[PDB]
């Protein structure tokens, strides 16, 4: 398994007109889905990091907005690097966005960090494209690899004692940080509980508490759910993806809670912008944002 | 079934219920400026 290969053949189509496809051999992708499964397994799944960080939300196979991103925020090693989750689905480029960022993870491992979201998880990326583009392009088995090393993602990360990110929000069983320690792995994603809310739930400005989710799983959960886990486990900001946000971030509860959602013109059917949070050593934060076409 | 099979359901029905048990025996602030990545668009 040549790394450095991988890597030069996926930045290769790096300013060719965007949709250029890189196909690496089926061999070097499950190279890389296995290699970065053993780190996983490895470092915690609840990741304690240290600033300077740049933080990116939902990718969804957009290959050259993350190419965007990568070369305005430095290319790693240049910057260290957490992503909130999904990587797949509803983009053309499912394949090449996973691969990279998978090359990268191997490549720089205490540098480059990776959180599950919700369609890092088979039922999910089955239906919304992940499947297919592999069925299309490789076969399925390679998918099958695929989520062998998307059900060993840590789930969440706290970026100095201050900034708790994960895919989703809060749960309702979120009572000490030491449960979300508790998971397993490898795990899929479970239809309820701790690990189904990091993923799938939502802040909304109309609940005062937990309520109910539109999508059908998981909560929803007010500005005072935000500010009782802020205070109780002496914490200044939940970093979130999940959503798409017209302006790339949005606040909620007077910026006690920012949603990130980085890819512009998301599935071709919104008009949002993209951003990324970047987080310096005193944790002064400031967004870069992808402007839609 | 494989044993990763068999493994990664055991830790899915796990993972539904974690307990609450758990015993054991600098600050954030922000620019006041975006900075547009591309902003020829
Ligand atoms: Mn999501
Ligand atoms: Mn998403």
């Amino acid at each position: 398994l040549n790394l450095d290969s991988i890597i030069g053949r996926l930045l290769e189509v790096q300013g060719s007109r965007p949709g250029k496809n890189v196909q690496l051999t089926e061999n070097e992708i499950r190279g890389l889905c296995l290699k970065s499964r053993e780190i996983f397994l490895s470092q915690p799944i609840l990741l304690e990091l240290e600033a300077p960080l740049k933080i990116c939300g939902d990718i969804h196979g957009q290959y050259y907005d993350l190419l965007r991103l990568f070369e305005y925020g430095g290319f790693p090693p240049e910057s260290n690097y957490l992503f909130l989750g999904d990587y797949v689905d509803r983009g053309k480029q499912s394949l090449e966005t996973i691969c990279l960022l998978l090359a990268y993870k191997i490549k720089y491992p205490e540098n480059f960090f990776l959180l599950r979201g919700n369609h890092e998880c088979a039922s999910i990326n089955r239906i919304y494209g992940f499947y297919d583009e592999c069925k299309r392009r490789y076969n399925i088995k390679l998918w099958k690899t695929f989520t062998d090393c998307f059900n060993c993602l840590p789930i969440a990360a706290i970026v100095d004692e201050k900034i708790f990110c994960c895919h989703g929000g809060l749960s309702p069983d979120l009572q000490s940080m030491e449960q979300i320690r508790r998971i397993m792995r490898p795990t899929d994603v479970p239809d309820q509980g701790l690990l189904c809310d990091l993923l799938w739930s939502d802040p909304d400005k109309d609940v005062q508490g937990w309520g109910e989710n539109d999508r059908g799983v998981s909560f929803t959960f007010g500005a005072e759910v935000v500010a009782k886990f802020l205070h109780k486990h002496d914490l200044d900001l939940i970093c979130r993806a999940h959503q798409v946000v017209e302006d790339g971030y949005e606040f909620f509860a007077k910026r006690q809670l920012v949603t990130l959602f980085s890819a512009p013109n998301y599935c071709g059917e919104f008009d949002n912008a993209g951003a990324m949070m970047s987080v310096d050593e005193t944790l002064m934060c400031s967004f870069q944002i992808l402007k839609p076409a | 079934e494989t044993e990763l099979d068999n493994l990664t359901e055991f830790n899915t029905a796990h993972n539904k219920r974690i307990s609450t048990l758990t015993i054991e025996e600098s600050r954030v602030t922000f620019s006041e400026d975006d900075e547009i990545i591309n902003p020829e668009d």
